[PDB]
């Protein structure tokens, strides 16, 4: 049976009369046939509501002939980006200049109508010699030493620990931040590429993490494991482009790799092996709700799969 | 063979090549081989016959090389034997063959355009080199000077514009550029010009070169002969420069 | 929804209807024929064949032409000249086959040149628009010298898009930056309809060859398809996301294919009441210029060019790329198909034109 | 059928196994069959005193019947084709 | 409301990154501002790209640098606000046209790219 | 039938029951003819009896699947 | 499958506890394993020179 069965596949091979490698042509008669028995005029749905009719040189009632259109035309809803309005470098001095002589005067003011605080003498390794306002200066050198060292630590520590506090306080937000930010995407750029093999882990795993990096809807179909396949990217732009350059430049699908499995390590010499950008567009929505990488036993699964976001299109058999 | 050239011994020439040829058996898959010395045999039987030549292409360059070099010779010794048409067959056969060489194409080019009075063609043959590899510089180069032989400057300059746009150090590019603008359709925009091209290409040594022709052109003759001086200590092995020197001596 | 009239309008719609419907029928009965006498293999091949055919062409001509870039390449009805719109405001003519020009005009327009049509009456008098604000039409003579023009007719305000001849040949659509589309009398040089329904301009027009159903293509997306004759429209905004740069029918009335700039030719309008796509195609890497389609005369077959360096082809049925055409060194502003054969005239940014064999 | 399948789709994964007598061990899933066993690559240690006493044991059978779980994460299992298959199947 | 003749005049989102472009070549010198500047980039041919101002009144005195552009092949857009432009430039002033510049070294070429190209997806 | 009736509650929260005092909660994305559970965004509450008095486990786990054997009781929270 | 097993040392665990080393000689649908020269894990203690392990009581095997 299964020795029939593949003489009759063979068959097909060589002349089929349709064929899914290309999705097939002829259009059929009984549909047609149906289509023209509803319409029931000799026209088609545009025209079937004249319906045979004549009203003095051939005109029609139903769908008037005196009167002009004039429709409501829909006016698409503009995602205000409030610009960024930007500085001139005078202007960001003043800016600078300004803020800045507020606080000092502040501090003054918080220093000579406040004593809210005291201002000490900053010392270094160059004043320590000169400053006397602080007592032991020779008296006691060592000791001395010991406070002007202990005092620039303590002036590089703080400005340390400032650093780190900006750095703690900007990874709590970030996380915060990123979670916030549930904003609607107004237009998705999309790529989508096809590849001849990827029997290797590493362009799997990169395609994965990278995808994972930046939130890109999508997916990477193919068929047989070995055999051809398509990546659908999508989402904003700079990340479209990110994963194209990834997908082309950083990655060889042309390189010699290794298949890690109990039975045995295989060395895979892949040069036939190459990739190509098939896409590179903007879809009205963004259908994939995630990056949805898989794996196929044929060519119509793989179809049905990627209809499953009502779009097959984006592959193409060649 | 250079010797033998000098002090011309033909019989003598040609002993020794059968020579030659008889050790060459034993060279299988040697570097720069047989692809250099066919080229020169080649060369040699054109200084005296032309058809003795034909054979031996047909024969030798088939098997091993496979390489560009042989098919433009024969398309030369067509040119020189007439045949054009066949020339042109041969040509096509070799860009078939070898896609990756600017050569041929510029050469089928200038069949097209010179020899049979169609342009077109020959604009569209150039075209299709350009599309077959955008890496080199070089058949962009062959399309503006394409442009640059018929009447149309515009295109070429645009060409040369889109050229500099895709790879911008290229001193040949920038020698295309210096050409047109010594025209004289601006005469003027002219050693800013020269000056960004001296940028980009590093004082490059051809692009002095050009740059004194041009001056040599508006027949500024001190300043021309100062620009070929430059060129040359930028580098001496290469030659027009010391032709344009002696003519501008003389 | 707001709703005045015209006389002239009443007068031409009427005859608009009866021409539509009529041809309609025949084309149908065609339709209907061509069901009952077809079979699976050898039209099958003989669409295989053209296909190989479609892929096979290479770039054999290209002729430059003007200073800036070829807005328009237009093939004559005859098949024989092209006419070639340059930004510059010229439209030069030449020889398909050899492509040798026979004329310059640059006194005729001041803008760029938006499309040229050539009059479906043989009688070789097209028609051209532009940025200038005015379109033209051009009593063509291969002897007398080039072009002639016959009439000026300034009803759009700002700079047009793209007009066409409704397949009569007494009307002369144009749509424009402007938010209608406008269809005149090709007799008296006088307008008609005005059709205010896109929020941005109305970029591309297509009438359908049986003469019913007129797709305006918007800056907008949306592609609103227009029976002239009710002022009524048949519409899917819900193909295209950036602008719809052109539009196009399958000649078998069958079909619409809107180009975009999203890329994405969309063919929609279809026997199917639910008017959903059989498929949208990917058709260039940047934006899509020009969608044309060639079953007038011989059979359906999309093709377009684009702002990537590559014009190509796709099957009417399956709408597949089947083959990609490199010959531009530069982007692809506008193309023609040979109305019998594979021969194809494209230009654009390259600022050639382009034979393809 | 449906479970089989999705199982070979996890071909080549390194992944957690809790068994029935306190036994977490992680590995690289090879082959797959009808009542679900697990042959794992290269036995790692996932917690001190629930993993049992292995060490060069690299390769294993785990049996069907013995597992509690298969501890897969958010980024390594299939699920609304899992539901269809389902919904398909009666 | 923004001129017919200001044509391609970029959305808000292009807009926006085109100053953003603008901003980072100001800053790295790689931008030239002002009508005169663009037409002497244009001449040169280092313009990369062309910016204009649509709410230049009176907006003729920009409309040659488009038809010079379409003579050499260099994309262009107007944005809207000259002010912003101005600004961007790195100009108290309002200005109506600036030049990105080419120069193959720069960290911003890619940035600069994109939107080259942006620019050219609006033209036909 | 009733493996007819779990197909409402998939893609949404559920309350699953194991032998030995295993408590499960997380979304249905899958069963079959012997109920087989893989459960997303999940979460393991372990009830063990320990020293004579109560002490519960919980084992945080994104996603879970479960062996039928195990299983006695599905449901809703 | 315990193809790749036959005619080599292996680790076998069971269900209730106990832990074997030794070499498996046969193996069938129902995992049944046929085992020679029989010996503990931990206790190291030799049990016999062949036996047979019903498929209900394997928890894990091992390969070593």
């Amino acid at each position: 049976l299964l020795d029939l069965s593949k003489f009759k596949i063979y068959y097909d091979n060589n002349h089929g009369y349709e064929w899914w490698d290309t999705a097939y042509l002829d259009e059929k008669g009984e549909l047609m046939e149906k289509y023209d028995m509803n319409g029931t005029s000799p026209a088609e749905e545009k025209l079937a509501e004249d319906i045979d009719e004549v009203d003095d040189d051939d005109d029609d009632e139903h769908p008037s002939i005196r009167y002009v259109a004039h429709p409501l035309p829909e006016k698409i809803n503009e995602a205000k980006v409030s610009i960024k309005a930007y500085l001139t470098q005078h202007e960001r001095k003043r800016l600078r200049r300004n803020r800045r002589k507020m606080a000092r005067e502040a501090r003054e003011i918080k220093i000579k109508l406040g004593l809210l605080p005291k201002p000490e003498p900053k010392v270094k390794l160059s004043n320590m010699m000169s400053v006397f306002e602080n007592d032991q200066n020779i008296t006691d050198p060592t000791a001395w030493e010991k406070v002007v060292k202990d005092q620039v630590d303590l002036r590089k520590r703080k400005h340390l620990e400032e650093n780190e506090r900006r750095h703690e306080d900007a990874i709590k937000r970030r996380k915060e931040a990123v979670n916030m930010n549930v904003e609607k995407p107004t237009v998705y750029h999309c790529k989508v590429f096809q590849f001849k093999n990827l029997q290797n882990p590493k362009i799997r795993f990169k395609l994965k993490m990278n995808s994972k990096e930046l939130s890109l809807k999508g997916l990477c179909l193919r068929i047989r494991d070995d055999g051809p396949g398509i990546i659908i990217v999508v989402g904003n732009e700079k990340s479209c482009k990110f994963y194209e350059n990834l997908v082309m430049k950083r990655i060889k699908w042309n390189e010699d790799f290794e298949l890690h499995t109990n039975t045995g390590d295989i060395k895979m010499d892949m040069h036939n092996n190459s990739i190509s950008k098939t896409w590179e567009g903007y879809l009205q929505d963004c259908k994939f709700k995630g990056w949805f990488m898989k794996v196929c036993n044929d060519q119509d699964s793989l179809l049905r799969t990627l209809g499953q976001f009502d779009s097959e299109h984006f592959y193409s058999p060649v | 063979i250079k010797l033998l050239g000098r002090s011309l011994q033909l019989d003598e020439l040609r002993d020794f090549f059968q020579q030659t040829f008889s050790s060459l058996e034993d060279f299988k898959i040697s570097g720069t081989e047989r692809l250099y010395y066919k080229y020169v045999n080649f060369l040699r039987y054109q200084d005296l016959n032309e058809e003795a030549i034909k054979f031996l292409n047909e024969r030798c360059l088939k098997s091993f090389p496979i390489c560009h070099k042989f098919f433009l010779q024969l398309g030369q010794i067509y040119h020189s034997m007439g045949n054009i048409e066949m020339s042109r067959e041969t040509y096509l056969s070799g860009t078939r063959l070898v896609p990756n060489c600017p050569l041929l194409w510029v050469s089928l080019s200038k069949i097209d355009e010179i020899d049979l009075k169609n342009p077109v063609r020959a604009r569209s043959i150039l075209d299709r080199g350009l599309l077959k590899n955008p890496d080199d510089v070089l058949f962009y180069i062959a399309k503006i000077q394409m442009e640059i032989r018929l009447g149309n400057l515009d295109q070429a300059e645009l060409l040369v514009t889109q050229a500099l746009q895709k790879f911008p150090s290229n001193a040949l590019l920038w020698v295309e550029q210096i050409k047109l603008f010594k025209h004289g359709n601006k005469s003027s925009l002219k050693k800013t010009i020269f000056q960004d091209a001296l940028r980009r290409t590093q004082n490059d040594h051809r692009v002095l070169l050009e740059i004194g022709v041009s001056f040599y052109a508006e027949a500024q003759y001190e300043t021309s002969l100062k620009w070929l001086e430059r060129a040359l200590k930028k580098c001496s092995r290469y030659g027009d420069t010391w032709v344009w020197l002696f003519r501008t001596y003389a | 929804f707001f709703t005045p009239a015209t006389s002239e309008l009443i007068f031409a719609r009427r005859f608009l209807i009866n021409y539509s419907l009529e041809r309609s029928r025949k084309r149908l009965q065609k339709e209907m024929e061509r069901h009952q006498k077809f079979n699976t293999r050898q039209e099958l091949l003989s669409r295989r064949t053209e296909l190989q055919r479609m892929a096979n062409l290479e770039l054999a001509g290209s002729q430059l032409v003007s200073t800036k870039p070829i807005s328009a390449v237009s093939l004559s009805t005859d098949d024989m000249v092209v006419a070639t719109g340059s930004w510059a405001g010229d439209l030069q003519v030449l020889n398909s086959q050899t492509l040798q020009p026979l004329t310059q005009k640059l006194d005729s327009h001041v803008g760029k040149i938006g499309a040229i049509d050539w009059h479906p009456d043989s009688n070789n008098q097209m028609i051209s628009c532009a940025e200038d604000g005015l379109i033209k039409n051009f009593q063509y003579s291969n002897e007398e010298g080039g072009l002639r023009l016959l009439g000026d007719l300034v009803g759009h305000e700002r700079r047009i898009s793209d007009v066409k001849y409704h397949p009569s040949g007494k009307f002369i659509g144009s749509a424009s930056h402007d938010m209608t589309w406008r269809l005149w009398d090709a007799s008296t040089h006088q307008e008609l309809l005005l059709q205010e329904g896109h929020d941005k301009g109305v970029f591309s027009l297509s009438f359908q060859c049986d003469g019913s159903l007129v797709c305006s293509g918007g800056m907008d997306s949306l592609s609103m398809l227009w029976d002239i004759r009710s002022g009524s429209k048949v519409m899917t905004l819900a193909g295209h996301s950036k602008p719809i740069y052109t539009v196009a029918w399958s000649p078998n009335g069958y079909q619409v294919a809107t180009g975009g700039g999203d890329g994405i030719i969309n063919v929609w309008d279809i026997r199917k009441r639910d008017e959903g796509q059989l498929n949208q195609i990917l058709a260039h890497r940047n934006i899509v210029t020009q969608v044309r389609f060639s079953k007038e005369d011989g059979g359906k077959k999309l093709v377009s060019c684009g702002y990537d360096n590559l014009i190509n082809v796709y099957s009417s049925d399956t709408w597949l790329k089947m083959g990609s055409l490199a010959g531009h060194t530069d982007k692809i502003i506008s193309l023609d198909i040979s109305n019998n054969s594979h021969f194809l005239v494209s230009g654009g940014w390259d600022r050639s034109i382009k034979l393809w064999n | 059928m449906l479970f089989f399948s999705f199982f070979k789709t996890l071909v080549d994964q390194e992944v957690v196994v809790e068994l029935k007598n306190d036994i977490e061990i992680k590995g690289t899933l090879q082959s797959v069959d009808q009542f679900l066993n697990l042959k794992l690559d290269n036995i790692s240690c996932t917690d001190e005193k629930k993993y049992p006493h292995l060490g060069s044991v690299r390769n294993i059978f785990i049996r069907g019947s013995t597992v509690r779980y298969v501890y897969l994460n958010k980024n390594m299992v299939d699920t609304n084709l899992l539901q269809d298959a389902t919904r398909r199947e009666v | 409301a923004p001129n017919p003749k200001a044509f391609p005049l970029a959305d808000a989102a292009l807009t926006q990154q085109i100053l953003d472009v603008v901003q980072q070549a100001a800053n790295l010198r790689q931008l030239k501002k002002g009508a005169n500047e663009a037409t002497k980039t244009l001449n040169r041919g280092i313009s990369e790209f062309i910016i204009m101002a649509a709410d230049c009144e009176p907006i003729e005195i920009l409309l040659h640098l488009p038809l010079l552009c379409e003579d050499k092949n260099v994309p262009y857009v107007f944005v809207p606000s000259r002010v912003a432009l101005g600004r961007a430039c790195g100009v108290s002033r309002p200005v109506i046209a600036a030049s990105i510049t080419t120069n193959d070294a720069s960290a911003i070429k890619t940035q600069i790219y994109a939107v080259k190209d942006k620019i050219e997806t609006l033209l036909i | 039938t009733p493996l007819d009736l779990l197909k409402l509650n998939l893609d949404e929260r559920v309350y699953i029951k194991l032998r030995g005092a295993r408590t499960l909660v997380g979304t249905l994305q899958a069963f079959d003819s012997h109920c087989n559970i893989v459960l997303s965004d999940a979460v393991e509450t372990i009830y063990q009896l320990n020293n004579e008095e109560l002490s519960e486990s919980e084992r945080r786990c994104e996603m879970v699947f479960i062996r039928g054997d195990t299983v006695t009781l599905i449901s809703t929270p | 499958t315990l193809k790749d097993y036959l005619n080599k040392r292996v680790v076998i665990i069971k269900v209730d506890g106990e832990c074997l080393i030794a070499s498996l000689n046969g193996f069938d649908k129902n995992t049944n394993l046929f085992i020679t020269n029989v010996f503990n894990r931990i206790s190291k203690e030799f049990i016999c020179k062949a036996q047979l392990l019903r498929g209900s009581e394997i928890a894990l095997v091992g390969l070593i």
